[PDB]
RNA sequence: AGCCUGUGUACCAGGAGGGGAACAACCCAGAGAUAGGUUAAGGUCCCCAAGUGUGGAUUAAGUGUAAUCCUCUGAAGGUGGUCUCGAGCCCUAGACAGCCGGGAGGUGAGCUUAGAAGCAGCUACCCUCUAAGAAAAGCGUAACAGCUUACCGGCCGAGGUU
RNA sequence: UGUCCCAACGUUGGGCCCGGUGAACUGUACAUUCCAGUGCGGAGUCUGGAGACACCCAGGGGGAAGCGAAGACCCUAUGGA
RNA sequence: CGAGUGGCUUGCUACCUCGAUGUCGGUUCCCUCCAUCCUGCCCGUGCAGAAGCGGGCAAGGGUGAGGUUGUUCGCCUAUUAAAGGAGGUCGUGAGCUGGGUUUAGACCGUCGUGAGACAGGUCGGCUGCUAUCUACUGGGUGUGUAGGUGUCUGACAAGA
RNA sequence: CGCCACACGGGGUAAGAGCUGAACGCAUCUAAGCUCGAAACCCACUUGGAAAAGAGACACCGCCGAGGUCCCGCGUACAAG
């Protein structure tokens, strides 16, 4: 099969090897894409994913290289945006971004602050009780924001009682 | 538990009879066990001043004789050391029978008692006429 | 049903044999973390005394109050790092590259070695700087040997030599500070590198006691009750079951016990000295009189006294560093009675 | 007891009762199920149980599928829905236990088993097309308590 | 150091085995051989299972002793002598007349022997020496 | 049961040699000495003599690389893992899915009931508007409200579904 | 009250080294083995692997189904008492 | 009801040993299995919390002291994080013990005319050997690598 | 029976919690990819270890002389050695 890719008139996409350089306003972002007999080239402009190979398998993964590139299309053009509520019932929760990771403090009363590192460019901006995860590469966003979503992860006790913690509120 | 403030060498052991020092009207007692601890094979159950151990009634009033009670260790022959390096020993094995509040059962405490005994057991200890 | 029992004894130092080397061997160092320096010293051990000092733990509810603490007392004169060898990184892992030496010699270094009459410093030299261009350069120690003629108790006048680590800032910066301290005469004290109240690790070879049963040996039981009277005291039960027919290596047997080396972790430096502020009425027995450079090491150190002990930063630590004690007290009571 | 003590065709046929005394009897309940004044023709749906492989197939094992699966359909048609299925074999094998070691080891009575040669019918149904999913789903729980691996063959019936 | 190789292997993105029968047919031949960039080597298969069954190679041993190697260097060298009959004479000369190095000591690229090679684009299944020996604890040198 | 006890037969016993990792009875094979040659069983990536043989396909589990077997397990049951062959129905007069929009009136149908208005229960389940829209398939409220399902239209565009 | 917790130190005689004296048990052969397998189903010797430079001193006895006794148990014998 | 796994119990068989493979229980000392009792990380809950209950991964470590009984098993007490089960010739008598089974003495009950018997009870009732080989714990002497002194490296190996 | 010392932290995983994501326009933690996550694994730390037959490296001394053994006084060592 083949499958052609217009690229954006705002985007410059670039690939060496197995792995596929995206550029434009909004950043770059690089990926390898790399699956058995799956040859995804830059023809001047135009990404192509192709092989020779129809198999239920092949035809997974040629439909996951697809999305990935679009979506790298999107991330370096608009953006991905992913929105968070904090949210306590008790314990006023004081969330600040400090350095490379976002940190949480006086969670549930904890007196240990709880933190998580940020993944890639990505730029987690925050306003009052709502929080921005932003940045090119989905990969890279979507991970920080589930990082921050999960690190009010509570098991010892029921939830439904429990229900503090910053939660994503909008997905892209 | 809080630190005795005091290294101690456990001077009794499981079946250990000493001296029941209050006006319960338990004179003697036997050392049964002893709470939170935890032997190794063949090793007979250790205990010492400053530890909250389970106790039966050997002598006394019929009222209290047979008992299972529970019960402080203030003093013991062997000695144990303080942190000025001294050792201190005294002149018998004696516990002090106490309730699940670790309030003494008696009212009054015969004989002298260690400090360290007070940092565990307050109410032992602001029951105590001497404290050596 | 028979209860649960751990095994007599560590199968962590073994084999239980005699040592190489009764000098020391220092296995692992320090980070490189600080400026330049060198990671290690060596003494000779006296014995022990006590040392009243007040409580330096901020957590302890004592804190401030008297407290007696054992010591075992050091000789710890200066010692001489006559050479720089540097490493290199091969695909078989750190190998010996050259050496820097010096000219000016301990009077008595040749008791141990063929001291060294025509050597080209220089050559060496660049050769290490040629490699660490290259990033080839692996790590740089200093080669080092003691004066036991400075301490009298000890009767050996022929130097211990070890080879000790330089943990600096850069690999360019801790050449330089190695070359330096070599050049002068390699002359370097307890001082230089430690500081009271720091953890060292002591690393020593323990008291011989040549061949011992498994009773001492490995901790096993002595034979109980009626078995105690048959004609066995102090050999265990059996050799192993039936099957696996052999004996395993792991079943406690006799053996050399004692005269190993150890690397006792976290010592702490209760105080480094001079003159005879530490010694004994009466001498330390079987040692002597104790005036000149000293080391207090909180507790016990492997070895005999006169033996050489090794230090060195601790490498895992526990706690943080409770800089110069205060001592209210040393005890100078005789060790006989 | 378990099944494979008894579950292979490998004995000779042991079923003359004029031989053979103190025969448990059946636990089958019955053979015949739902409505059985009404004929098997008057139906669309002919649905039957087909048994992959030979074998033998104990009283207590016929009962306890046999069950199983009309319990179903009286749950899902009623007490008195519009069906009818049937059972169509009978545990005429007798059934011995050694139950002294191996001397005079002849067992003594302990049961009775249906012999089924592989692709025969073991249960048939017929039904309306509408509850064609439900004898279905009867028959899916009767094989899951005989030996054999089944079908559920549909005879008559080009209703899908 | 210093080994007059007649033949010099390059092992680099080549199945294991398949190089490995190869050398110790060549070494009882008479050829001395040295395989090169053994940790770049590669051998097929679930990543996880090859792992576990290495690592059971590692545990595996008692007094008498399974000196099993963790270094890339000498895994392929046990993966030869297995191939040979290293306890025979001839054998033993074969095994000893070939040596593996982690990269390339030499001048010379080594040569890629035929049905060795593995396309990297047709395949995602498989594992470099390296990878194994960093997993069972090696330090990595090279 | 590597059990006990028959029967026919061939083998071991008393049968070498070749194969099977080893191994009385499994395969080839029945064998004077010596010698050249060709095969049998079995095998041809190395160990190890002969293929890293050819055409084609499947498998990703190291499944497997295990004729027979005390010896080599793996079962009932289950599997949108993947490959292949067929049948019925739907589809550019636009299917399947998704997203948007609409899902309306007489009327909150009658009855029951303080109340019940699609939706506690009972009965019926009619006709208008219209391109659709149930006297309502599923949640929801005390009952309303609120939320989708049926059904229609739109966007999209190629196969889809059983 | 060291039977035990829980072991220590010591004493005497041995043990270890040297001079002198000087046996016995045991021995199909070979034999540095370990893990598995196989085999008359409980192998240092067969098969596959692993390990293994030779010799010597001391040790406590895991294995040689260790050495010692043509099994006392059980059955058999047209045995005995 | 149906399908299985294990090889701890019991039974079956009679392949192995009757020119002997020393018993049960215990002890001591070593290794292992996981079907996990505790401990680590998890999922569900009839999960408010606390305390639990059920399940998953997981064998690193731990899993102890006592009263009756020869007992294994089991009953019971107090402690405990918990006081898990099982394999190694039902691990372990050229290691120990010798209370039980099972010699010769004796008694009681039952049976027998009797000698005498008992899948009844009871008291007493022996534990051989100087290690040749192999195995391992530790100690040396040589040879190989191919003049010496000193310092190291680290393939691998052990640890809870 | 006394006294001293004996981590943490990294890396990769299990069960599990997820991200992006297709086969299957949707959905989906999995199929390719990724972020996490056990006292368990690897490193870290301790002990042994040139007989690692690829039998190692460096430095200096020396080949008519460096160094070693014997001998002698002794032990921080030791059954002989
Ligand atoms: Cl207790
Ligand atoms: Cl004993
Ligand atoms: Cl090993
Ligand atoms: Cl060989
Ligand atoms: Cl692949
Ligand atoms: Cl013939
Ligand atoms: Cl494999
Ligand atoms: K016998
Ligand atoms: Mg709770
Ligand atoms: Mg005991
Ligand atoms: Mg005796
Ligand atoms: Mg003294
Ligand atoms: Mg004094
Ligand atoms: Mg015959
Ligand atoms: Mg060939
Ligand atoms: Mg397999
Ligand atoms: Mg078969
Ligand atoms: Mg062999
Ligand atoms: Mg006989
Ligand atoms: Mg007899
Ligand atoms: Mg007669
Ligand atoms: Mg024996
Ligand atoms: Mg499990
Ligand atoms: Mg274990
Ligand atoms: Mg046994
Ligand atoms: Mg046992
Ligand atoms: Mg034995
Ligand atoms: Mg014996
Ligand atoms: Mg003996
Ligand atoms: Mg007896
Ligand atoms: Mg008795
Ligand atoms: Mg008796
Ligand atoms: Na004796
Ligand atoms: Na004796
Ligand atoms: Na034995
Ligand atoms: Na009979
Ligand atoms: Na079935
Ligand atoms: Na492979
Ligand atoms: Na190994
Ligand atoms: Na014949
Ligand atoms: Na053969
Ligand atoms: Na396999
Ligand atoms: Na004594
Ligand atoms: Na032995
Ligand atoms: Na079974
Ligand atoms: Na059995
Ligand atoms: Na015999
Ligand atoms: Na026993
Ligand atoms: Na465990
Ligand atoms: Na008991
Ligand atoms: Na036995
Ligand atoms: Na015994
Ligand atoms: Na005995
Ligand atoms: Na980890
Ligand atoms: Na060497």
């Amino acid at each position: 099969p083949r499958v052609e890719l217009e690229i954006p008139e705002d985007v410059d996409a670039e690939q060496d090897h197995l792995d596929i350089t995206v550029e434009g306003d909004n950043g770059s972002v690089t990926r390898r894409l790399w699956y058995p007999d799956i040859d995804v080239s830059v023809d001047g402009d135009t990404v192509v994913i192709e092989s020779d190979e129809d198999n239920a398998k092949t035809m997974s993964t040629i439909g996951t290289f697809q999305s990935h590139i679009e979506n790298m299309f999107h991330g370096v053009t608009e953006g991905w945006e992913y929105g968070m509520e904090v949210f306590y019932s008790h314990f006023p929760m004081q969330v600040n971004v400090e350095g490379d990771e976002v940190v949480i403090e006086n969670f549930l009363g904890e007196k240990a602050p709880r933190r998580t590192t940020i993944h890639g460019d990505t730029d987690v901006e925050i306003d009052g009780e709502e929080l921005t995860v932003s940045g090119p590469d989905i990969e890279a966003v979507g991970q920080t924001a589930a990082d921050i979503e999960q690190l009010t992860r509570i098991n010892d006790k029921d939830v439904r009682v429990f229900q503090d913690g910053v939660y994503i509120t909008r997905k892209p | 538990m809080e630190a005795l403030g005091a290294d101690v060498t456990q001077g009794l052991e499981k079946g250990s009879l000493i001296t029941c020092a209050d006006n319960t009207g338990a004179r003697e007692l036997k050392v049964i066990s002893v709470h939170g601890y935890s032997g190794t094979k063949n090793r007979l159950p250790k205990a010492g001043l400053g530890d909250k151990i389970t106790v039966s009634v050997t002598k006394g009033t019929p009222e209290m004789r047979r008992q299972v009670l529970e019960a402080v260790v203030v003093r013991q022959r062997k000695p144990i050391r303080r942190p000025d390096g001294t050792r201190v020993k005294f002149e018998d094995n004696a516990a002090v029978i106490v309730d699940e509040n670790e309030d003494p059962r008696g009212t009054e405490l015969k004989g002298p008692i260690a400090r360290e005994v007070a940092q565990r057991f307050g109410s032992v200890a602001s029951a105590a006429t001497m404290i050596v | 049903p028979q209860p649960s029992r751990p095994r007599k004894g560590s199968l962590g130092f073994g084999p239980r044999k005699r040592s190489t080397s009764e000098t020391p061997r220092f296995n692992s160092w320090p980070s490189d973390d600080g400026q330049p320096g060198v990671q290690g010293f060596a003494g000779y051990k006296a014995g022990m005394t006590h040392v009243v000092l007040v409580n330096d733990e901020p957590n302890s509810p004592r804190e401030g109050m008297e407290e007696t603490v054992p010591v075992t007392v050091i000789e710890t004169p200066p010692m001489r790092a006559v050479a720089l060898r540097a490493y290199e990184d091969t695909p078989y892992g750190q190998r010996p590259l050259t050496e820097v030496w010096t000219d000016e010699f301990h009077s008595e270094l040749d008791r141990t070695l063929d001291v060294p009459e025509d050597h080209d410093p220089d050559a060496a030299e660049e050769q290490i700087r040629d490699a660490h261009e290259a990033g080839d350069l692996g790590d740089l120690r200093l080669i080092t040997h003691t004066v036991p003629d400075a301490v009298p108790s000890v009767p050996k006048k022929k130097p211990d030599v070890m080879e000790t680590r330089v943990g600096g800032g850069s690999v360019s910066d801790r050449l330089d500070h190695a070359l330096d301290i070599v050049e002068d005469g390699g002359e370097h004290a307890m001082n230089d590198i430690f500081r009271a109240g720091e953890y060292a690790d002591v690393a020593g070879v323990t008291k011989g006691k040549g061949t011992q049963g498994p009773v001492k040996r490995w901790g096993v039981q002595k034979r109980k009750g009626k078995h105690a009277r048959q004609g066995w005291r102090r050999r265990i039960g059996n050799l192993g079951p039936w099957n696996p027919s052999r004996v395993r290596s792991t079943v406690p047997q006799q053996g050399q016990t004692g005269y190993h080396q150890r690397t006792e972790l976290n010592k702490r430096l209760i105080d480094i000295g001079e003159g005879d502020e530490p010694t004994v009425d009466g001498g330390f027995v079987n040692y002597g009189e104790v005036d000149g450079p000293y080391t207090l090491v909180k507790g016990s150190v492997p070895g005999p006294d006169k033996r050489l002990v090794r230090f060195r930063p601790a490498v895992r630590p526990n706690d943080q560093p409770r800089l110069d004690p205060e001592v209210r007290y040393v005890s100078n009571e005789s060790n006989q009675g | 007891k378990p099944a494979s003590m008894y579950r292979d065709i490998d004995k000779p046929a042991y079923t003359r009762r004029e031989y053979i005394t103190g025969i448990p009897g059946s636990k089958i309940a019955q053979h015949k199920m739902g409505r059985k004044q009404k004929d098997a023709d008057d139906y669309p749906v002919q649905i039957s149980l087909i048994v992959e492989e030979t074998v033998q197939l104990r009283h207590g094992s016929l009962e306890a599928s046999r069950l199983s699966a009309n319990r179903h359909l009286i749950k899902e048609l009623g007490e008195e829905g519009d069906y009818k299925m049937t059972l169509r074999k009978f545990p005429h094998q007798v059934l011995r236990e050694n139950k002294d070691g191996m001397r005079a080891a002849f067992g003594k009575i302990v049961g009775t088993a249906a012999r089924v040669q592989a692709g025969e019918q073991l249960f048939t149904a017929y039904c309306n097309v509408e509850d064609a999913e439900h004898v279905k789903e009867a028959f899916r729980r009767a094989y899951n308590k005989i030996t054999p691996s089944c079908r559920i063959d549909s005879s008559p019936a080009g209703n899908a | 150091a210093e080994f007059d190789a007649d033949v010099i292997v390059d092992a680099r993105d080549c199945i294991m085995g398949r190089v490995a029968s190869q050398v110790a047919e060549q070494a009882l031949d008479g050829e001395t051989v040295a395989v090169v960039n053994a940790e770049r080597a590669v051998i097929t298969g679930r990543e996880e299972q090859i792992v576990e069954k290495y690592e059971k190679r590692v545990d595996i041993g008692n007094d008498n002793g399974y000196f099993y190697p963790k270094r890339p260097d000498g895994i392929f060298k046990r993966t030869i002598r297995g191939m040979l009959p290293h306890k025979k004479q001839r054998g033993r000369e074969a095994f000893e007349s070939v040596r593996v190095y982690l990269g390339n000591p030499y001048d010379e690229d080594g040569e890629v022997l035929d049905g060795t090679s593995l396309d990297r684009l047709s395949n995602i299944k498989f594992v470099t020496l390296g990878e194994i020996s960093e997993t069972l604890g090696a330090n990595k040198t090279w």
